[PDB]
């Protein structure tokens, strides 16, 4: 019994963490093969990153794996990142790939400083494409990883954070999530809506785990409660087929989940569900199957 | 009942 | 910026777990050195008649493909320590050390002696802790990291009827006494750890959240007063708290006020995405995460 949000365990991608310097700058990187991703406001002094490119000079680079340090072969840009050739193969390199995660999906965040692993935790992707994180200077470069039968799924290099705390990386091809410029100037994050979807898992497991105080007698459709989410700081529920084993375990419909939703925004934080915020919105249903069934 | 978690 | 319950790395503790089958039993071990530690109902009670019987080649013990051979088996409270025919040469500096109750640790959570998730826990006043966990979870090991040394201060044993988990120390001493028997057990009340309550607010202030910071203050001592009547603990010292007043210019007291107005309410609003206070937070932990 019990949910809590777990972070799949770190080994495989600790060994994979570097210490990357430039001039006055020092961040993380990410060794695979003879590579290190980075973020590439490592190399900045608005930012023409293409100059500060071509102004750089190898040997100014500092690369360390502990008191190991790495020769520079190469570097090239890649969107956010520079992708920097070494002269150096990590025998420790997981079976790997890349993957760009969606809004509402899951990850584990594993928190670097000084090219070391510091803590691990789980997190969410947001509607805004910003994640909840907790991460103080010197994160840059911190990866973002899903673990899928021996193979390490990389999908976020933390990049910076915005003015209201919030926490917002690349994908590993450079991408930038949500499109926010990696930049020091100034961004607002975009308006962000509780992860309906992700509720409902919630409520499921709650329901699992014994909790019905919430539980509506009420229903209301997918589309009807959906115009309603969009003016009330939710989203829209697209996929209901992935509650199907949740609904039969517990004789529950997602339409009663969603009244449910509906009136806890009406007493909303006068009780808590199995000792969280009643609408929490970072668990899949993925994650709430393991933890209820394995 | 006080569950021990062997499997 | 943020603050989030987190775990430290796992792994080096991820390479010293293995898989301890007895029977139809199956749950987790922890291999350092030549030794396997698991909880004792494994052989499941008369735990003395039940390892009187033992046959040691009923034992599966396996990291992974490798399988161990047993030598012997003695008993070490509430766990089997286990003596094995091969060195894990993955073994960690390591101590051992028993929690008392408000202090975090990371619990590695295994199931066929494999890790599965990392989550990180705070040690009830009723001596249980707030976890995820199954069947087949027994044996999966809490611990910290401190200067790359591993100090092992939990091994999980059992379930609470209400859902709440129960482990021993690495020593076999059940956490609040509690029996490794199938029986009816219930855990006690607990109260809110004031002190991480504090260490909370500061952590709030110090990520731009001030809505609730109370003009008013209240002493200590009149705090006390009310706090056992509230389920809450008392604040006997507050040494713990100088760099974060420092860092914040508010003192205890005043949080101590704030305490009182949003342990009955939190009217409707968030803090750092809570409705309701919490504990599980360290001022260590919050000094790490605000300042490195």
């Amino acid at each position: 019994a019990g949910l809590r949000k777990m972070a799949q365990p770190s080994g495989v991608v600790e060994k994979c963490i570097v210490r990357v310097c430039y001039g006055n700058m020092a961040l993380n990187g990410l060794w695979l093969g003879d590579t290190v991703m980075c973020p590439r406001h490592v190399i900045a002094s608005t930012i023409d990153y293409d100059y500060a490119l071509s102004v750089l000079r190898l040997h100014n680079f500092s690369i360390s794996s502990g008191n190991v340090f790495l020769g520079v072969v190469g570097v090239t840009m890649r969107g956010a990142l520079l992708q920097i050739k070494v002269n150096q193969n990590n025998v420790h390199t997981p079976k790997y790939t890349y993957r760009t995660v969606r809004p509402g999906e899951s990850f584990n965040i594993l928190a670097c400083y000084d090219g070391a692993a510091a803590g691990v935790y789980g997190v969410n992707m947001r509607s805004n494409y910003t994640i909840r994180g907790s991460f103080i200077n010197g994160a840059a470069g911190s990866p973002g990883y899903n673990i899928n039968n021996g193979t390490v799924e990389f999908c976020y290099l933390h990049q910076l954070e915005l003015g209201s705390g919030c926490h917002v990386g690349s994908d590993l091809d450079g991408v930038m999530y949500g499109g926010y410029e990696d930049q020091p100037t100034l961004q607002v994050e975009g308006a962000s809506s509780l992860f309906t979807e992700n509720v409902l898992a919630f409520l499921y497991a709650a329901l699992i785990n014994g909790s019905t105080w919430w539980l509506s007698s009420s229903r209301i459709a997918v589309d009807r409660f959906n115009e309603w989410a969009v003016h009330n700081g939710m989203t829209t529920v697209v996929n209901t087929d992935c509650f199907s084993i949740l609904a039969a375990k517990t004789g529950v419909d997602v339409q009663r989940l969603l009244a449910s939703i509906q009136s806890l925004h009406k007493n909303f934080g006068g009780k808590q569900i199995l000792g969280y915020t009643s609408l929490t919105d970072e668990f899949t249903t993925g994650e709430v199957i393991r933890q209820m069934y394995g | 009942l006080a569950q021990l978690q062997v499997a």
